[PDB]
RNA sequence: GUAAAGCGCACGCAGGCGGUUUGUUAAGUCAGAUGUGAAAUCCCCGGGCUCAACCUGGGAACUGCAUCUGAUACUGGCAAGCUUGAGUCUCGUAGAGGGGGGUAGAAUUCCAGGUGUAGCGGUGAAAUGCGUAGAGAUCUGGAGGAAUACCGGUGGCGAAGGCGGCCCCCUGGACGAAGACUGACGCUCAGGUGCGAAAGCGUGGGGAGCAAACAGGAUUAGAUACCCUGGUAGUCCACGCCGUAAACGAUGUCGACUUGGAGGUUGUGCCCUUGAGGCGUGGCUUCCGGAGCUAACGCGUUAAGUCGACCGCCUGGGGAGUAC
């Protein structure tokens, strides 16, 4: 999982304000970090299955999450996935 | 300290769901019954009895406990009543048929036991038959007054007894029996949350019915 | 529940029924408690109130006349994935006319003997008998 | 097989103690 | 669920459905009006054949479509909201959850040495087999592969298949206390994608024990068949393929409502935690059983009870899950 120090900056830099951990940006801020962590692990591996599985969650997760901003706000959509990178 | 507050209760851990609200809580580890919420329901239950007492109804008493086997035989025998002593026999109301040709064929043997029993044919055997006939004598000691046809019960329990509450009700008679803490209160239609234990308080309850059906006749 | 609230407020109303409570509490709507209103008017439940603003509940208390329930039977019929309309001409008709059927029209919720009286259309909710 | 005898000795589970 | 029928399991596009407030939009829906819906035929009230069939006048009907005018409770679209659904953050808890690398003990087999000497092995009884070039037994070293006794439990984890020595590294999920945050972001899913016991296949390793095939012994007039002695794949590893099971709980996933007892296993709050205890509050799980349901068996808050959303599947037995 995250670290603590790490979840930390990412909702300061994501949050708008302190204790913003619930807004959308920075949950999608989190899942993609997770999944650019566990791209390297998954690639040393490559057998974990049940992992793997945890991986496919949280990136249908993720999806669903820039589905629903996009649909509420393409500003913010747009100005996020370009500030993370995504969507290529 | 009224007549319903001297027993402590029933009841201690196993309870029937069917009768939630008779029952104040869970007090020193026992439940107890609502027992100040009770005179009223029993007082209903006798007047209804006074008003079947107003055309002298056949009610009957069961008395399958070995405790209270005399307490209820006593106050039978104050009221002039019918009874059952001894084991309640399945099938008593809605087979009364067989019950009615049993105490015809008792009445029978005993009129003629006096003139052809004694000493007319033989002696041994007929002190056999005799002492083989005394227990079916014993049994049945009042229902065999009459031909029967109850109009009410008054059975001291509801579990133990659920074969009584089942005839009458198939048979639509009204059942004014004292429900234990943990039977079923379906069956009887005039449940009194009452106790089976404490020999005095139901002593106390039978005393009380029968002193209010002896002036129940006005 | 998550996706039909009426049908869930209706098996609430027969559960409670079947099991012999006296009264039951729902999460409180504007369609909700229009039914519950309809349903008092005939007779079906003794009250309904509503507690709370930001969390509001609704509370039906059920009637029994005798042991035997008052509401024998209480049926959806127009379900999401299946909407049932009808014209004021060929309204549904419960028991022959010993039920309620619930109807929603232009003008509200009401019985199905006042929308054929106002002579107007519309969903019809449930029949109640 | 070396499996059936142990399937054969966990069905008396339910023999008499529960 | 057992009569035919729940995909082996999961993720998810299109699609279907979707919590609660308002605002107006009037698409669905509803009300009225108008135009049309050929005549004949069907139906109702009548008439003419002496009655009937048959013919015929007027209606009704043609359940439909289109346009206009209105109502808008409900559904839908648009704009704001709300926190109960669904999620994120903080702390802590148990777990054979998964991948990778190490290491430990017992045991089997083999190799070699010492002591020792005729049997050992097997069976219902035998024989094949091993042994004087010294077996088996016992001891003492070494090599190797495979699996983890006790704990161990109607115990635990995993979506399913499945997961048992100990340690480390990487990693997934679930649950509980108290808060803060986002504000419907949800449910289900044809196709699609992924996972998926054992056996099997391709390449290259490994091979202790087990063991299809096979060899021999015994049995029989001769066989086959169990039985015995051996024994090759296979079983193990790395990669790739196969995608099948009585893959079962013969019970699809999600949500709500509905009497109760007896446990097991993990949390957590309070009372002297004095402690094991009592009082409560969660998650998972086993058994009995009420209403209800069921053809009965039986299920029974973990439903096969009362409902709602969506998907899959079945309508005689054989042919046949076979042919093309
Ligand atoms: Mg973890
Ligand atoms: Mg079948
Ligand atoms: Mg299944
Ligand atoms: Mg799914
Ligand atoms: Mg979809
Ligand atoms: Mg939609
Ligand atoms: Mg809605
Ligand atoms: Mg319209
Ligand atoms: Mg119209
Ligand atoms: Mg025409
Ligand atoms: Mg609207
Ligand atoms: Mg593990
Ligand atoms: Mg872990
Ligand atoms: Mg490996
Ligand atoms: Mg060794
Ligand atoms: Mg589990
Ligand atoms: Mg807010
Ligand atoms: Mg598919
Ligand atoms: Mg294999
Ligand atoms: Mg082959
Ligand atoms: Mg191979
Ligand atoms: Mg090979
Ligand atoms: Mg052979
Ligand atoms: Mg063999
Ligand atoms: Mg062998
Ligand atoms: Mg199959
Ligand atoms: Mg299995
Ligand atoms: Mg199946
Ligand atoms: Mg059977
Ligand atoms: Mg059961
Ligand atoms: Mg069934
Ligand atoms: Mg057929
Ligand atoms: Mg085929």
């Amino acid at each position: 999982s995250l670290s603590t120090e790490a979840t930390a900056k990412i909702v300061s830099e994501f949050g708008r304000d302190a204790n913003d951990t619930g807004s959308t940006e920075v949950q999608v801020a989190l899942l993609t970090a997770q999944i650019n962590h566990l791209q390297g692990h998954f690639a040393e591996h490559k057998k974990d299955h049940h992992s793997r599985r945890g991986l496919l969650r949280m990136v249908s997760q993720r999806r669903k999450l820039l589905d629903y901003l996009k649909r509420k706000d393409v500003a913010r959509y747009t100005q996020l996935i370009e500030r993370l990178g995504l969507r290529r | 300290m009224l007549k319903a507050g001297v027993h402590f209760g029933h009841q201690t851990r196993y309870w029937n769901p069917k009768m939630k609200p008779f029952i104040f809580g869970a007090r020193n580890k026992v439940h107890i019954i609502n027992l100040e919420k009770t005179v009223p329901m029993f007082n209903e239950a006798l007047a209804e009895l006074n008003k079947i007492a107003s055309r002298k109804g056949k009610i009957l008493f069961v008395g399958t406990k070995r405790a209270a086997s005399e307490a209820v035989k006593d106050a039978a025998l104050s009221c002039d009543q019918f009874f059952v002593n001894h084991r309640w026999l399945g099938g008593m109301l809605t087979n009364w048929k067989t019950v009615r040709q049993s105490i015809k064929r008792l009445k029978d043997l005993e009129t003629q036991s006096q003139d052809g029993t004694f000493d007319k044919l033989t002696k041994k055997e007929a002190l056999m038959r005799t002492r083989e006939l005394e227990k079916l004598e014993n049994s049945l000691g009042g229902i065999k007054d009459m031909g029967g046809l109850p109009d009410a019960l008054f059975v001291i329990d509801a579990d133990h007894e659920h074969i009584a509450i089942k005839e009458a009700n198939n048979l639509g008679i009204p059942v004014f029996a004292i429900v234990d803490t943990n039977s079923d209160p379906d069956g009887v239609d005039f449940v009194i949350p009452g106790n089976d234990d404490a020999i005095r308080a139901v002593t106390l309850y039978l005393g009380a019915v029968a002193a209010t059906v002896r002036e129940g006749r006005s | 529940s998550m996706q039909d609230p009426i049908a869930d407020m209706l098996t609430r109303i027969r559960n409670g029924q079947a099991a012999n409570k006296a009264a039951v509490t729902m999460p409180s709507s504007k369609l909700k408690v229009a039914i519950a209103n309809v349903l008092k008017e005939e007779g079906f439940i003794e009250d309904f109130k509503v507690e709370g603003d930001t969390k509001p509940e609704l509370e039906l208390t059920l009637k029994y006349f005798q042991g035997k329930a008052v509401v024998e039977s209480i049926q959806r019929v127009s379900r999401p994935g299946l909407r049932i309309y009808k014209r004021k001409d060929e309204l549904p008709k419960v028991m022959a006319g010993l039920g309620i059927a619930v109807v929603s029209t232009s003008k509200g919720v009401m019985t199905d003997r006042a929308a054929r009286q106002a002579g107007l259309g519309g969903e019809i909710i449930c029949y109640v008998a | 097989f070396y499996e059936k005898p142990t399937t054969e000795r966990k069905r008396a589970k339910a023999s008499a103690v529960k």
